[PDB]
């Protein structure tokens, strides 16, 4: 049967645990990320010489 | 009528 | 263009019952007269009656031998007495604003067809007098 | 199409407008006047719309056969008024029509008469002018129609559809009794087949 | 002064998704907005699970 | 009736408005001449009152102009109530609204009938013109 | 409220309103301003419902004989959107659209000399429908209202049942104002019963 | 200004433009006139191409017979745009509706002197070639 | 396959599309254009969809017999283009296909032609060019396809259902009326056998 799930924010950053074990808002890897609380994801802001 | 999503509070941290 | 405040049939001596097609807000408003020699207009209860709100009965039958060929029923609707009158105690109602708007509307009808009181033209490209003598021409030349 | 709005509340048009509200389950109203009744207004609107259906579906009571729709003298035009529910021929197929509110004849192609039609032809009435059993239809069906918009109560419907049967089947009878109607000596056909 | 009770229904006809509904005033009269409701067909193909 | 003449040779500036008027830019002031002249209000005419126009200069039979008609001339595109929500209806905008339809609808009863119109008789009643370029 | 009044009301607005009234909406006062779906959407309907149930074809909208004249110049005859059916007065029809153009399809030609005699079926207002049928289109109007912009099934129960018997009562409408016979009316038997 | 006004017919042209300020569109009405007259159709015979003019769907003259074209605005008496509703809010744009229809009715009104004989440079009474019946 | 997107928008297409979208309770557009509106793009590409499917058929109306295809004269070639739903010979059985996108005789094993063939062709036509019930029925099938993939009600898909097959036979009521066909005299077989 078809069913369906979805991750309202993704704004756990990321866990190491078993994917089994995780949060649905944790991930795997987030690299120059930055989890904002009413944006989500964005990417970090840049680096201004 | 298929089931609703569950309201899920959730959390973080280790689990 | 054609005139549907002011309908005239024929008379045969033998029918009294006449259509009104068009709209009215009192009895007053509509108008029978008879056309021959002359025109005579008809009283509310003892020439005719509203045997229907669509349907007026005459009390006798005319003909051309009574010297009247035709019946016409027109509407005249009030211009210096209005039917509704708002004032600043009153609660305004649907029906108070609908009688208001509708008697209006009736006397911008018959201002559009007054052309029955005119010389204007009918269906066909021609000039209607309907049934009336253009009086005072006097000479021609 | 006429106003069921603008004249003077009959006790018939009153009773039948609270029959209706009843069949939701609302109370009665002394007066059709407008009180910002919202379900008053809604019953008298469908009572005049199923007022007109009825009296349109034709009845011996109701279909005025051989009438003379005259025209004006100066337009021989005949008015095709909103109000004329049904309007056949005589007899045989029927050629007259509505064309911009006027008697439109498709056969000749024209809408203008020198003398009056003779037409089969249904006229609006008055819900007082309709017969007892008529009244309870049209009441019935309006009844039915308001619950089915307005409320939508499944057990409602049921019944209300029960007593539309009823009261159509009681509506029949009315006309058949008026009719009169005979095959065999009020035939058009098998009457001079009598003849002997 | 019109002062209005109870409550006004509206179409809004479409996508919820894509429906922006805002209420404009600039007259001198006042106004009191108690609450609000929509009604909508709703259908999904999948289930929560 | 919605329009009106007087023709005074005499010194006179008064002439009394016979019809009723919503705004005064309804009421327009001609001097019917050789040709007729259309006279702007500030130069020519004050409203001494609501019921009379008192026009500046003689204007008498002197002058061509000799008699002066006053018409009325209802802007049917201008209307002078305008309903807007939020506003107290009032009870005298709601009539005055009725009023200038009707007054227009008044100036067209006057309009038709003034090249040809009907008599007390039930009768076209002409004005002793002739019926030319008629067609058999 | 005083007076013996006779006024009429709007047909479109009482349709529209009847359509509002069948999912159980308020009635409107006017259908102009194109800022109200609900008017917008329920005229629509109306006017798609009167266009289709005028397009099956009746006796009194099937207009037999008529003849469309072509253009002076061009010798092209238009054929409208408003034309709901258009066929040939006996036989095979042999008129199409081509390019919003009369097109006779065995002679392939969109000229015309003289003008050509079609069974014609041409859009008519909602106003010129008999009573019956204005009924019967409100009926259809406000079962696929309540389809597109309401949803509720028992109201679709309710309106199926509304407009079957809608159409019934159309269909007593043209078997009377057709008058049809299969003795002497008919085009065939009517030849056979000469003696 | 003028809610009637005639365009003379020649087979190049195609619009024509409508000054007048209309409710709806089935209030124009659009007329073929020459020997005969005749009412064209809102479809088949014209379109509205802008709010402002209207585009015949053929083009017409003199060898089809009309040679010129009339549009004329013709209000709706009967059936009014707006009705008053018992239980409805009464909103501003229904009483200008209803004040416009019947203000557009009384502006046709008094624009019945095309439709009547009208008067001479002479003063006289002057009909356009056409016959006085009754 | 011809692009249904690229040309000006008529108002019976906008209609069209219109009615799809209301088939799920979208509320109209204004202009076919692009604003980025993928329900009106959707309903337009169903539209179309429908629109040759239906046409593809096979009606009287549509089904041109006798047509001349012309060979270009310096390749003999006669293209076989996207457009032609169906191509078939006038009699007997048919010995046309595509090819490369030209039209090949399968019995002579050639795609060169010295002059024109005779076909039996069903030539893409514009919605607009429908008759007015074949428009109500792709219309009314389109709005049950785009329901049935983008909204899936199934309420709403029983009553398309209902629909499609009231649209379908008044298409055929149409078929049968414009074709005139007469199993006596407008037979191919028994006409000969009329003859005494």
């Amino acid at each position: 049967a078809l069913i369906s799930q979805s991750i309202k924010n993704l704004k756990g950053g990321i866990s190491q645990q078993p994917d089994i074990l995780r949060y649905p808002d944790q991930g795997s890897r987030q690299v120059n990320g930055w989890s904002s609380e009413t944006e989500g994801l964005q990417k970090r802001p840049p680096l201004v010489f | 009528k298929k089931s609703l999503s569950v309201a899920r509070s959730s959390g973080g941290g280790i689990n | 263009n054609v005139i549907k405040t002011v309908l005239t049939y024929q008379l045969d001596g033998s029918n009294r019952d006449f259509n009104i097609p068009f709209e009215y807000l009192a009895r007053k408003f509509v108008v029978v007269t008879l056309i021959g020699v002359d025109r005579k207009v008809l009283t509310i209860n003892t020439d005719y009656r509203f045997a229907t709100r669509t349907t007026i009965s005459l009390t006798k039958a005319w003909g051309p031998a009574d010297g009247y060929t035709t019946i016409e029923l027109r509407r005249v609707t009030s211009t210096t007495d209005r039917l509704v009158d708002f004032t600043d105690g009153s609660i305004l109602r649907a029906y108070d604003l609908n009688v208001a708007q509708i008697q209006t509307m009736h006397v911008a009808e018959e201002a559009r067809d007054l052309t029955t009181d005119t010389i204007g033209v009918n269906n066909d490209g021609h000039l209607d007098a309907r049934g009336r003598r253009i009086v005072n021409l006097a000479n021609a030349v | 199409m006429r106003s069921y709005d603008m004249n003077v509340e009959t006790a018939a048009e009153l009773s039948a407008v609270n029959d209706i509200l009843a069949s939701i389950g609302e109370p009665p109203v002394s007066t059709l006047e407008g009180d910002a009744n919202a379900d008053a207004a809604n019953a008298r609107r469908i009572l005049n719309k199923i007022n007109r259906q009825i009296q349109s579906r034709g009845w011996t009571f109701n279909i005025e056969e051989g009438i003379t729709l005259l025209p004006d003298v100066y337009s021989n035009l005949i008015v095709y008024s909103d109000d004329y529910l049904s309007l056949m021929s005589t007899s045989g197929q029927s050629i007259y029509v509505n064309r911009g509110g006027y008697v439109y004849d498709r056969t000749s192609q024209s809408d203008r008469f020198d003398s009056g039609i003779t037409v089969n032809i249904i006229r609006l009435r008055d819900y007082d002018e309709m017969p007892e059993c008529f009244r309870y239809w049209i009441v019935t069906k309006a009844s039915r129609q308001f619950n089915n918009r307005f409320f939508g109560a499944p057990e409602v419907e049921g019944v209300l559809q029960e007593e539309e049967d009823e009261a159509r089947r009681l509506c029949m009878e009315y006309e058949m009794d008026y009719g009169g109607y005979n095959m065999l000596d009020g035939d058009a056909f098998t009457s001079g087949l009598l003849t002997r | 002064l019109n002062l209005g009770t109870g409550q006004y229904r509206f179409p809004v006809v479409g996508n919820a998704k894509f429906n922006t509904v805002y209420i404009l005033s600039d007259e001198t009269t006042p106004l009191n907005i108690i609450g609000c409701g929509w009604e909508g067909n709703y259908l999904r193909r999948s289930s929560g699970i």
